[PDB]
């Protein structure tokens, strides 16, 4: 499979979606995150914070436009990194959901040998398996094989890739 | 005589030089230690496993304590002592444990829950070894203060900050468990005992209020509705506020009535007036809990008196879906409502009223800011103004950019707060006679000369010291009945502000720091630890932080960007500004003009009197033509005289002949001051490209928009040593015009440009005198619109030298132009419809 | 504004400079010409002890070491050593004195009359032949 970078628009889909405690499912792309939150003030910081330091620089008054509008104006200085804490997040959900032996490394390589997904497609299926966290400790391995093939299978569904 | 100790958890390790005589028993804990350790893991990302070898020893210093006793003395008294004694000198390099924990968080790859961990071990640790804090910090802000130099008021928030306030409570319990211990466990038996002895008190907690059993096991807490219902919320608000209070009194060493004393003023928004009066009775730790029951009794029968008055109904789920569609919160008795006037407000609650019942009619209950305002009613009331101005409002996702300013749709914002009863309304008054029968039965009064600072009442804004009757029953009246005027209650003149209240970052602090934003005034967050990466506002590290971090003024921009005069040896006078600092000649530059100033005859002139000037590129069309242009500028002007290039954004042709023509010039070393990007800005690389590359002095940037302003800060942040001349100008300069006013844009983004030290802020478009600029200048021109004076660097001026002796404009234009009459700013938008002033707007290729 | 033609463009800008001077003099300085502090020249300043020895190390910050070579005074070595360009003519070319005394492992600057201008002499030494 062609290495392509991870989109801006599915990385703030993730971010909101997993700082919500929802599936990548219902958070809609064109909402706003004073939609989402609604009279909630106590999260609407700690998300601009997480879009402050996923790519840096934000436009003025971020909580009331479209997560479309935030896609495209992003995507211009996005380029395939992975941000700061977003690699924190994906090492907060193996170390206490993947069991021993899945080190990242270990997943990539696995999903880059049996799937044949370059790092730009690596991101997006650790971002997918992010979204959707299964909140359980997955100790069988082959349960846990499963559970990245299934989000394999969500991030093709979600791009529109075959596998 | 010391034997090596390693303690260890993976690829981290620290290693304790514990003496000898006591190696036997510290050597047994490292194998416990090690065995309740976890497995060592990759980043140290899993919770409940530590990331640096502070935290390390902090969760060794947490076990260590579990295992000793405080009152009986254990065999690991020792080994405590020297592992903490060692921890404060390897970690904490003089300084408080919150100034470590708040580095170990924007350094190292720490979250916020293992911080909270540390200090908590460290405190445990602490109070563990019978070493409390009675030893006076030497805080940078508490310091100040004593000399002089830094004026603290405290405010205490209340309600409608956050809807998961108990969690704050909860985080105080497991982190200053020693501290607040006995504070949290004597006002739950305070509370229990007011239950057992008012009437019909047990009636209104249906599922109690044991709150000690709530803290210990969150499983048995109730939900979030009974939570927020104000008998429960509005006395655990008091004792949260009171708790961070308490905690900021112990970890400074203070007494409480020390900590009140080094405070100028304190006030409250709300039910926080109860707090910020009680602590200003306060004095010695002995006499703090006959400050606490009264505070704890006034907020415990304001909160049930205040719910038999209007207990909250069931809402029919017609509005509860109406309101989740269209994207309002859950219906609340207090409705939130963004950038709107008072009177627009006011304007539409008159509406609303106008059609309601008395006993059913709104309220402006809280004005927290010139345009941010509570309404306060029944939650289908305040629905029904809801409907209405939902109606008034543009959509959020419109593109207004090209409509006139004056013709635009105002976009606002609404949303339901999160609280449980309408504070500051006529539907709470029958209570206030009975809370004041119930204060009178429990003994419960606040006198004048108990007061021992100022505080400040949320209606009026005076001193409670100067009332004349009860002032239990005006803290009643302000809480229950009257609205808050919050910018006239906090009119007081202070360095500092300590935020006690519930909600940290969504918290009464914030607010305020927005409220005051350029008078010189630092808020300090005092209930959260957390990192600002704007670093705008503080947090509770800066309390207690002894380095001259913990001393952080804000800037005044008064003073900061105060215009000065300056002469040089030769005697000749100058404006001093941000601008004329760097260029040396006054802080006025004619701007690049298609086709007044593609002469090189004027460029040189304008030059030659001591003024900056762009050659403007408009009027090029080949390298050659300007090449040509500049080298007629270069031989006119004197020897060290400089000019600058305006190139047009939006004309590529231009742009890719025009950059490698002054990269070229420029290293032949050709008088090339700065370059002026005109008509857009540009990208972040190829900003970064034209910075680097062009050896240019400065860069000017012209913005049009809020969007094209964030984009130069964001190029001035990427440079941050690289001077950037942001040349604002309105719709109402000559030329190619945007829609946007002079004024609006400026008021917004004054703030976010003068957090970038680099740029430089020129004041563009209807100017051509000395007495219409200096307003700009002085920064007073800011105060009509009720903002602190905004001082500009400098100024341009187009349209006001068109009819100069050296621009090359034709005798029988110079005359056209001077019979225009012009009109005034609020006129201009005229010229979209008929000639305004002898001018009219039109469209381009 | 734009009422009298063929005012010459010095005319016009003095006009707004010389309008500011007087209405600033007035507010903040008591229409007094005395209090407005002197420097020798206004200009090239970034909005961002008599006898000395400074020693040039590998590690030597470049803007701290031509600051500290400079001194806090304006006068002609605060413009030698802080300004970026000087002129060749009618040309602006990189300051030299900046790219002689830019800082090396070995360099040793040894600054006399620093307080009095007329009199200073920074003098640059450097290991010649060991
Ligand atoms: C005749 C004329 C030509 C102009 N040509 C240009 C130009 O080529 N590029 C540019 O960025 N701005 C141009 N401007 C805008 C000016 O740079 C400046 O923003 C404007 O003149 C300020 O408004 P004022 O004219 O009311 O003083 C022009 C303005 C005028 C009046």
């Amino acid at each position: 499979i062609a290495d392509e970078p991870v989109k801006a628009s599915l990385l703030l889909h993730v971010l909101v979606a997993h700082k919500l405690k929802k599936s990548l499912d219902s958070i809609p792309m064109s909402k706003t995150i004073k939609d989402l939150v609604g009279g909630k003030s106590t999260v609407q910081n700690e998300i601009l914070g997480d879009l402050g330091k996923e790519f840096g620089t934000t436009p003025e008054k971020p909580e009331e436009t479209p997560l479309e509008e935030l896609a495209e104006t992003f995507q211009d200085t996005f380029s395939g990194a992975l941000g700061k804490q977003s690699s924190s997040l994906l090492s907060r959900l193996i170390s206490s959901k993947m069991p021993g032996g899945f080190t990242i490394t270990v997943a990539r390589k696995y999903l880059q040998t049996r799937w044949g997904l370059p790092s730009g497609r690596q991101d997006g299926v650790l971002l997918v398996a992010l979204s959707n966290e299964p909140a359980a400790r997955l100790g069988s391995e082959a349960d846990a094989k499963a559970f990245l093939d299934s989000m394999a299978q969500k991030y093709a569904s979600i791009v529109g890739v075959d596998l | 005589s010391t034997r090596p100790l390693t303690l260890s958890h993976g690829s981290l390790e620290h290693v304790l030089l514990v003496p000898t005589a006591s190696f036997f028993i510290a050597s047994q804990l490292q194998e416990q230690f090690n065995k309740i350790l976890p497995e060592p893991t990759e980043g140290f990302a899993a919770d409940d496993e530590p990331t640096t070898p502070a935290e390390l020893v902090g969760k060794f210093l947490g076990y260590v304590s579990s295992l000793v006793e405080p009152s009986k003395v254990g065999q690991f008294d020792q080994v405590l002592n020297l592992c903490l004694t060692e921890f404060e000198n390897c970690y904490l390099e003089g300084n408080d444990i919150h100034a470590l924990a708040a580095k170990l968080l924007q350094e190292n790859d720490t979250t916020l829950v293992k911080t909270k961990e540390l200090i908590k071990n460290y405190i445990t640790a602490r109070i563990m070894a019978k070493r409390p804090f009675d030893k006076k910090s030497n805080s940078a802000l508490f310091r100040a203060v004593g000399e002089g130099n830094a004026q603290l008021v405290a405010i205490f928030g209340g309600q409608g900050n956050t809807d998961d306030y108990f969690e704050e409570l909860r985080d105080l319990y497991q982190t200053y468990h020693v501290l607040v211990g006995d504070l949290i466990k004597f006002s739950a038996e305070t509370l229990s005992e007011l239950i057992r002895t008012t009437l019909d008190a047990e009636k209104v907690f249906t599922q109690g209020l044991n709150i000690l059993e709530w803290l210990e096991n969150p499983s048995n807490t109730p939900d979030k509705d009974y939570l927020l219902s104000i008998p429960i919320s509005c006395p655990l608000i008091g004792v949260i506020q009171l708790a961070h209070y308490v905690v900021t009194a112990k970890l400074l060493g203070f007494t409480p009535g020390e900590l009140r004393s080094y405070l100028k003023g304190a006030t409250g928004h709300s039910q926080g007036l109860v707090t910020a009066v009680a602590i200003a009775e306060t004095d010695s730790w002995e006499s703090f809990f006959v400050s606490v029951r009264k505070a704890i009794t006034v907020l415990f029968f304001i909160g049930v008196r205040c719910y038999e008055a209007y207990p909250n109904t069931s809402l029919p789920p017609s509005i509860l879906e109406d309101s989740l569609e269209n994207n309002e919160g859950v219906p609340s008795p207090m409705l939130s409502i963004s950038n709107l006037t008072q009177e627009q407000v006011q304007d539409y609650v008159n509406k609303t009223n106008s059609h309601l019942p008395a006993g059913k009619q709104v309220e402006i209950s809280l004005v927290n800011g010139a345009k941010n305002l509570v309404v306060s009613g029944p939650p289908q009331s305040l629905y029904g103004l809801n409907l209405t101005l939902r109606k008034a409002k543009a959509p959020s996702g419109l593109d207004q950019s090209r409509i006139p300013f004056s013709e635009r749709k105002l976009k606002f914002s609404n949303r339901f707060l999160p609280v449980a009863s309408p504070f500051h309304s006529h539907l709470l008054v029958p209570a206030s006679d009975l809370i004041n029968k119930d204060l009178v039965k429990n003994n419960v009064s606040f006198n004048a000369k108990d007061i021992q600072i100022p505080v400040y009442d949320t209606f009026d804004g005076s001193d409670l010291r100067v009332l004349s009757g009860s002032i239990s029953e005006r803290i009643v009246d302000c809480i229950i009945r009257l609205p808050v005027k919050w910018e006239t209650t906090t009119q007081f003149k202070a360095t500092h502000i300590l935020d006690f209240g519930p909600g940290g970052a969504s918290g009464l602090g914030v607010l305020t720091h927005r409220n005051k934003d350029g008078t010189g005034v630092r808020v300090i967050v005092a209930g959260t630890l957390d990192i600002n990466p704007d670093d705008d506002y503080g947090f509770k590290q800066e309390i207690f932080d002894v380095t001259s971090n913990g001393l952080k003024k804000n800037p005044n921009w008064l003073e900061e960007y105060h215009p000065k005069l300056i002469k040089n040896k030769s005697g000749k006078i100058f404006v001093e500004t941000k601008f004329s600092k760097l260029i040396g000649r006054p802080p006025l530059l004619v701007p690049g003009m298609t086709p007044c100033t593609v002469s090189p005859d004027f460029v040189a002139a304008t030059t030659n009197a001591g003024y900056t000037i762009e050659l403007a590129g408009g009027g090029y069309f080949s390298a050659a033509g300007m090449t040509a242009a500049i080298d007629s500028v270069v031989s006119q002007i004197e020897k060290g005289s400089t000019f600058g290039i305006n190139l047009i954004y939006v004309n590529p042709f231009m742009l890719q002949w025009g950059i490698p023509l002054i990269k070229e010039l420029r290293s032949k070393g050709y008088p090339i001051q700065f370059l002026t990007i005109g008509a857009g800005v540009p990208s972040l690389e190829v900003a970064s490209e034209y910075i680097e590359t062009l050896g240019l002095k400065y860069l000017g940037l012209k913005p049009g928009s809020i969007d094209a302003i964030s984009q130069v800060i964001n190029i001035a942040k990427a440079h941050p040593n690289f001077p950037i001349a942001l040349q604002w100008t309105g719709g109402r300069g000559g030329g190619h015009h945007s829609f946007e006013d002079a004024h609006t844009p400026m008021l917004q983004m004054y703030s976010k440009i003068r957090r970038h030290p680099n740029i430089m802020l020129i004041f563009g478009s209807g100017f051509g005198s000395a007495d219409d600029t200096y307003p700009y200048l002085t920064g007073e021109w800011s105060t009509k619109f009720d903002y602190p004076p905004m001082p500009f660097d400098g100024f341009l001026f187009g349209s006001r030298v068109m009819i100069a002796k050296e621009v090359k404009t034709s005798p029988d234009a110079k005359k056209c132009i001077a019979a225009c009459t012009g009109v005034p700013d609020d006129k201009w938008e005229q010229t979209y419809k008929k000639p305004t002033g002898g001018i009219v707007t039109v469209r381009s290729e | 504004f734009t009422k009298v033609i063929d005012e010459p463009i010095k005319s016009i800008m003095d006009g707004i400079h010389d309008g500011h001077i007087k209405k600033l003099l007035h507010q903040y300085y008591g229409d007094d010409e005395s209090k407005i502090p002197a420097v020798e020249y206004f200009g090239g300043e970034s909005p961002v002890e008599d006898s000395a020895v400074f020693k040039a190390t590998s590690s030597t910050d470049e803007e701290s070491w031509f600051k500290a070579l400079a001194g806090s005074e304006i006068n002609w070595r605060h413009a030698s050593f802080l300004c970026s360009f000087i002129t060749q003519d009618k040309m602006f070319v990189s300051n030299p004195i900046r790219k002689v005394f830019k800082p090396s492992q070995g360099m040793v600057v040894e600054i006399s009359n620093g307080n009095t201008s007329s009199k200073t002499v920074v003098t640059l030494s450097e290991p010649v032949q060991g």
